[PDB]
């Protein structure tokens, strides 16, 4: 299965590079946000927010 | 019209062509160099200049005959040719001095004059004789550490410690009755020569020669003996293409014969119909080059090979032919393919017929050996004329898009460029 | 039977090109159009007109460009 | 035709500095000058008004718009001289024309 | 011939980068000139799009580098590229120095 | 840029109709004597540029005096145009010394460049 | 020693020589590098022309 | 006041970096597996 | 930029002493040891530059079958330096085969420089 494979994605360079844009779309934006997600939940209490939230309450 | 019986052991094919004149009878055994060890290599080579020694062939000239041979890669042949009504002697000679005893043949005096001969005509081949060489390292890396590997001819350290005892030996392992094949081409009958191969009992052997453990597997490999003596650069790159008894065996001399078969000197060569001679022909970057499509019994190649007397734009050939071998995949077109079909058939009728009847004896035999029958030229024909273009781009990409090559050379080979661009080069970027 | 000539025709050219290398080529060339565009589409993710407008009109990836600030903390 | 192109280019590229130049001094006609090409730049109809304000770096022809013009008019110079280099090797790689039209490679002079 | 071999700004491109013959058995402290010039089209390029904001007056110097530093978009980014590649700009170049008179390059052909 | 095989085909469409010929040939000798190219002792195909393939083959399938009395002409042109001056009275090319010389291998060169460019561009019937 | 004879090379080689499976391994490492130095290339073009946009003081006085 | 963003956007850059860092090493000893394991054999030619 | 008579004078004069062969001798056997292009299968007369005149026409007058087999020591360290790692211990160049195969050359090449840098310059009774 490894032929239709090879035949669907890298036999002609343009989908292949069309894969490669596609695949930078949806992995930069996911990445983006899921860096930012770690890096707010690692501090927590130290953000804006949170301080917001606790001044609020 | 090409008629094939087995007997009690022995396949007999022929074929009656009454308009020729000299009939010729012969053996032709399914065993060539590509059937031993790299050891003791040669001595299909050795058994063929043992047949045509100055003894047999003085034996045979007295009577009337003219021996001939021809080793090839899996099958080798042994043909008797003679006049028309002459050839139940050939028949019995053929007994009497090959297939029983051959204790005249294989005694320490004419085995060292042939030894010794056959030592000096190799080592004048590996010499004197740079395309064929090249095609033969290209066969030896194309297929390495696998029996196909092996060189036609034998190498010259290891046929210097061959003895009658390996004679022997291969003559017992591989000259069987279920191995060999008895054609008949020029005018004889089908009939008479069965009839002459039944009266007088002819049978070689009655085992099997052995089955080999490693079938023939591509690697895509490189090699350079560039010796800048020489005033030319002969490489040759090929690819995997398809065996014998292979569904895409005849698109792929088909597409061979899309870019045909060059040289640079004749007026009416430099006229073709090849989209490639509107690159290569305005700094005359080769002298010829042919590509060719060889089929043997388990794997085969398909490439060209070149000569360049303009050694300083060898890379600019080989990427300008490599573009046009991916305009096989891309954009071919049909008057292409019409022209080459044209062509081929052409060309594969100038070598079934032709006035010698032992070229033709050794395909039959061939063509036997593998296959079981005999297809004429009619149905290969039709199967030619039966080809779209679409098949021809179903193969090229089966075969053809960013497959590993094989590259040999010699001469003057610091201008080719080494391997990752001439391998990566098999691919473009769609334009 | 006897063919006395060759029964056959131009093609439809401009010299540098032909209509055989257009027809072979036009799939290829409207895939290299949509891989031009989706690299710019990519390379223009951080435009905010086509980030409004197209980035969030996608259905799932939507809401992960957006984030949700108040308005009461901004400073324009 | 090589030549030709390259030269044309050079031309663009000197329409332009001579433009940021005249910009960059900052007089009457200057600061109108620049905000009248550039809002007629903004006639593009989606990106117009984007592309437009990050040209002036603010909302008209101000400090930012100046400090940008006068990077851009050094920086285009050092641009043509590049380009007058290939326009010197594309000139030599087939020498200059002669006032005929026939050929000059029979009779030349260095 | 090919086209990257025929036209003459390609020509060059391909005799320098492309097709240059290089010795079969250099190890990485050649690579150190490639490095030195990537580092400095960084330079060039981050020392644009500051020279972009920085006003070079004695009242505006300091002032306009921390208005660089504080208020233009990603403009921390641009001042730290360049005041940190400027040194590692120097460290690749002192490697390459040292490459060159180790390696005895500064020898009879060059 | 415009190709031999059309200029002469139009020229001859001119020529050989005689109700164009003495309204189109009149204008066409007064705008060669008003040219001037025969003023610096040139012939017409002398004056066309030489940077073609088609023209290339033309001028090598020269014959040799041909040639040789053209680089004359041309080197001539070249050095009374640097002079600022014309050739004397004595040095003009004539109007029936005007003969097309170049022509021929120009006409046959480029049908045979014409017969490859379509040649390679046929299709059978299908 | 023949120079037909290649030397070994059966530790530097694989078991099975599939053209399929080497070749998708092989553009599949490739292109991933594409893919991460692409969206490297999106977000520093577009980190040096969001430089050149106004800047945070023309915003506040807008 | 550009600590969070800078350190944000530090690991991003150093995330896709040292990933293309480690690809480019295995794309290197790709393209150079065709020249680390080439072999020399020299038989010494006859005189002439 | 030393001239090999130079060294071979300095080199001949400390081997023929007594007192200085015995005493410099091991630590320059030790040297050429610890130097270590014997273990990428080199003599030393690989290794001299080769961009003088001199050198130059020292290795074209090289027989022609030397010159095979220095080029094969050079390619095969350039491939053993290549794969960073060594040759086998098989395949080092022993020390009673680092003979001097150029150095004849050289010295005759840089004899004959010498004495033609030496008649330019001459001077007749004046
Ligand atoms: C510094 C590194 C320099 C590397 C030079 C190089 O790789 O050339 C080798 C190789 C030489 O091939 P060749 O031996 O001339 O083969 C010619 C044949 O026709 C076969 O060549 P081909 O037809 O395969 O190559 C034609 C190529 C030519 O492409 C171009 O010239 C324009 C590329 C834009 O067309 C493309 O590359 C299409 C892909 C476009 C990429 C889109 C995504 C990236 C956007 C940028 O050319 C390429 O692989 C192209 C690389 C991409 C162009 C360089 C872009 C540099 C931009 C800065
Ligand atoms: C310093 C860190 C690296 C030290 C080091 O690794 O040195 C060892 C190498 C040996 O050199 P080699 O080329 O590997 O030779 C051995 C090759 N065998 C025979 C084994 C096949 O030597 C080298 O790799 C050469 C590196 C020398 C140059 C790099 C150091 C630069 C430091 C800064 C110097 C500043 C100089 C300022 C000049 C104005
Ligand atoms: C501008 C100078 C500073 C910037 C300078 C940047 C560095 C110098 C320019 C590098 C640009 C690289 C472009 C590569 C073009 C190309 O041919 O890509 C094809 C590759 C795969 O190609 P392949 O490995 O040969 O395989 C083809 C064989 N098949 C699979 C068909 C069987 O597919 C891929 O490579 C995947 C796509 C990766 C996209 C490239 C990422 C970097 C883009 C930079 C673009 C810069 C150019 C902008 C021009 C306005
Ligand atoms: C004298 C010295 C002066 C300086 C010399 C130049 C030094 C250059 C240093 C910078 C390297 C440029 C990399 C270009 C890669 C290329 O262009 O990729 C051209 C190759 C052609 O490969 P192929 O088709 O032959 O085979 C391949 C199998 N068919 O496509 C590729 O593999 C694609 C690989 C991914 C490309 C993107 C990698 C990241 C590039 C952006 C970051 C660059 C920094
Ligand atoms: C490898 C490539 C080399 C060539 C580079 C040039 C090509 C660039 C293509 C477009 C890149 C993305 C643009 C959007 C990013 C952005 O503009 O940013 C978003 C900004 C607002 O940002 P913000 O303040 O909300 O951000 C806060 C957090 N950073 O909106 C704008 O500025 C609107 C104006 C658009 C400016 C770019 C328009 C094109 C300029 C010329 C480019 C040359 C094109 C040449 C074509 C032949
Ligand atoms: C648009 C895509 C068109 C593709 C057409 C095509 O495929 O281009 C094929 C041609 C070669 O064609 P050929 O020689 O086979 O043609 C033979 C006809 N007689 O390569 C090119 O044009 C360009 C070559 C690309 C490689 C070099 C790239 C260098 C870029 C500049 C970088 C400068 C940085 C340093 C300064
Ligand atoms: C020659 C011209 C280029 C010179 C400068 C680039 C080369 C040196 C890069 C050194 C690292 C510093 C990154 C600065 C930009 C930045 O801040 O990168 C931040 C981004 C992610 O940030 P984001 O998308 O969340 O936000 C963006 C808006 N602030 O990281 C990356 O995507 C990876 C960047 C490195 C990959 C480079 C690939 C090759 C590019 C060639 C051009
Ligand atoms: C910065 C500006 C320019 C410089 C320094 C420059 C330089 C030169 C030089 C030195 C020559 C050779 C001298 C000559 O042949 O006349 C030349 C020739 C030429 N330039 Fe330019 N040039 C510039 C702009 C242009 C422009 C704008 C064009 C037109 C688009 C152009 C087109 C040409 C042409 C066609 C020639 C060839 C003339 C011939 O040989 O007949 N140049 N240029
Ligand atoms: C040879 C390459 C270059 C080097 C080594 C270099 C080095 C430096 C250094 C070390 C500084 C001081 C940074 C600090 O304050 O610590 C600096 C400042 C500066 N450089 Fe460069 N520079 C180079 C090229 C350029 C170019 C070409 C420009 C203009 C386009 C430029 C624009 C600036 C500006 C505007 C400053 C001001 C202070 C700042 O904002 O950093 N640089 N340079």
């Amino acid at each position: 299965s490894f032929s239709s494979l090879y035949k669907t994605f890298f036999k002609r360079n343009a989908v292949f590079v069309g894969t490669i844009f596609a695949g930078a779309f949806v992995f930069q934006t996911v990445f983006d946000t899921a860096i930012t997600s770690w890096y707010e939940n690692h501090n927590k209490g130290k953000l804006w927010k949170d301080v917001k939230a606790r001044i609020a309450a | 019209a090409e008629v094939t019986q087995l007997s009690n052991g022995i396949v007999v094919a022929t074929e009656h062509n009454p308009s020729a004149h000299t009939a010729s009878v012969g053996v032709v055994f399914g065993s060539g160099a590509a059937n031993e060890n790299p050891y003791n290599n040669g001595v299909s080579n050795l058994w063929k200049n043992i047949f045509l020694s100055k003894e047999n062939s003085a034996v045979a000239a007295k009577e009337g005959l003219a021996l001939s041979s021809n080793i090839s890669r899996d099958f080798q042949s042994y043909i008797v040719s003679s006049l028309p009504g002459s050839t139940d002697k050939s028949l019995d000679f053929l007994n009497q001095s090959f297939i029983q005893q051959k204790a005249n043949l294989l005694s320490s005096s004419n085995f060292e004059a042939t030894k010794k001969s056959v030592l000096k005509q190799v080592q004048d081949f590996e010499e004197n004789d740079h395309p064929n060489r090249v095609l033969e390292h290209l066969h030896s890396t194309a297929f390495q550490n696998t029996p196909l590997s092996l060189p036609t001819r034998g190498t010259l350290e290891s046929l210097e410690n061959l003895v009658v005892a390996d004679l022997e030996s291969f003559a017992n392992n591989h000259f069987l009755n279920s191995n060999a094949v008895v054609v008949g081409t020029g005018n004889i009958k089908h009939e008479d020569l069965v009839n002459s191969i039944e009266s007088k009992n002819l049978s070689l052997q009655t085992g099997t020669k052995p089955v080999l453990k490693k079938k023939a597997a591509f690697l895509g490999s490189e090699v350079r003996l560039r010796d800048d003596t020489l005033p030319k650069a002969w490489i040759s790159l090929a690819v995997e293409g398809e065996p014998v008894n292979s569904p895409n065996y005849f698109v792929a001399k088909l597409a061979a014969q899309i870019f045909g078969s060059y040289n640079a000197f004749e007026p009416a060569s430099r006229l073709q119909g090849i989209k490639l001679l509107d690159n290569i022909q305005e700094y005359q970057l080769c002298d010829n080059f042919n590509h060719f499509s060889l089929s043997y019994k388990d794997s085969g190649l398909w490439g060209f090979s070149t000569a360049t007397r303009n050694v300083t734009m060898i890379d600019d050939l080989i990427h300008f032919t490599l573009k046009q071998w991916n305009r096989l995949t891309i954009s071919v077109t049909d008057t292409e393919v019409e022209r080459a079909k044209s062509l081929l058939k052409l060309q594969l009728g100038q070598l079934y017929e032709s006035g010698n009847p032992v070229n033709d004896a050794n395909l039959l035999g061939a063509e036997v050996l593998i296959k079981g029958s005999k297809l004429s030229l009619g149905e290969a024909f039709k199967k030619i004329d039966a080809i779209t273009v679409k098949d021809v781009k179903a193969w090229a990409g089966k075969r053809l898009w960013d497959q590993d090559i094989a590259i040999a050379g010699t001469g003057q080979i610091e201008g080719l460029l080494d391997y990752m661009r001439i391998r990566s080069d098999m691919s473009m970027m769609r334009w | 039977a006897y063919t006395s000539h060759l029964s056959s025709k131009t093609g439809l050219h401009f010299g540098r090109l032909s209509l055989r290398s257009l027809t072979a080529y036009a799939p290829n060339l409207m895939l290299w159009g949509g891989a031009s565009m989706l690299g710019l589409f990519v390379f223009t993710e951080g435009w905010p007109k086509f980030q409004d407008t197209l980035y969030k009109k996608i259905p799932l990836l939507g809401p992960t460009l957006e984030d949700h600030t108040p308005p009461e903390d901004k400073p324009n | 035709v090589t030549l030709w192109n390259v030269g044309v280019i050079i031309f663009i590229l000197t329409i332009a500095t001579a433009f940021l130049g005249y910009c960059c001094v900052y007089g009457q006609m200057s600061h109108w000058g620049a905000t009248v090409i550039t809002n007629l730049f903004s006639a593009i109809p989606f990106v117009g008004n984007d592309i437009v304000s990050w040209l002036w770096g603010g909302f008209s022809v101000s400090n930012p718009t100046i400090q940008r013009f006068f990077a851009l008019h050094y920086l285009v110079p050092f641009i043509i001289a590049a380009m007058v280099i290939m326009h010197l090797m594309a000139l030599h790689i087939h020498g200059s024309s002669n006032p005929l039209g026939i050929t000059g490679n029979l009779d030349r002079i260095p | 011939m090919a086209f990257r071999k025929s036209n003459v700004y390609l020509s060059l491109v391909n005799s320098y980068i492309i097709d240059s013959p290089q010795p079969s058995s250099i190890n990485y402290w050649w690579n150190m000139g490639s490095l030195l010039g990537l580092c400095l089209v960084i330079q060039i390029v981050t020392g644009i799009f500051m020279a972009m904001h920085y006003s070079s007056n004695i009242e505006l110097a300091f002032s306009s580098v921390e208005h660089i530093m504080r208020d233009v978009h990603n403009g921390y980014i641009l001042r730290y590229l360049h005041a940190n590649g400027a040194s590692f700009f120097f460290m690749v170049m002192f490697m390459h120095m040292a490459k060159g008179l180790y390696y005895g390059s500064y020898r009879s052909p060059r | 840029p415009q190709s031999f095989t059309s200029i002469a085909r139009i020229g001859d469409y001119i020529l050989k109709s005689p109700v164009l010929s003495k309204l189109c040939v009149p204008v066409a000798n007064q705008f060669i004597n008003l040219a001037g190219y025969k003023k610096l002792g040139l012939k017409f195909d002398d004056l066309i540029a030489e940077e073609n393939p088609i023209m290339q083959t033309a001028l090598r399938r020269l014959p040799e005096d041909e040639s040789y009395a053209r680089a004359y002409r041309i080197i001539r042109a070249h050095q009374t145009e640097l002079t600022h001056h014309l050739l004397p009275r004595n040095e003009w090319i004539k109007a029936q010394e005007d003969v097309p010389y170049l022509l021929p291998y120009i006409l046959e060169a480029e049908a045979a460049a014409k017969e490859k460019d379509e040649l390679d561009n046929i299709e059978v019937s299908k | 020693k023949s120079t037909y004879r290649t030397p070994n090379f059966d530790d530097v080689l694989k078991e099975n020589n599939d053209a399929d499976k080497g070749r998708s391994y092989a553009y599949f490492m490739v292109g991933a590098m594409g893919l991460l130095s692409s969206a490297g290339a999106k977000s520093t073009v577009e980190t040096f022309i969001s430089s050149m946009t106004a800047t945070a003081d023309v915003l506040a006085m807008a | 006041p550009e600590h969070d963003e800078r350190k944000r956007l530090g690991l991003k850059t150093v995330i896709i970096l040292s990933s293309l860092y480690l690809l480019s090493i295995w794309v290197k000893k790709f393209k150079w597996a065709g020249i680390k394991t080439r072999k020399f054999v020299f038989n010494p030619p006859k005189p002439r």
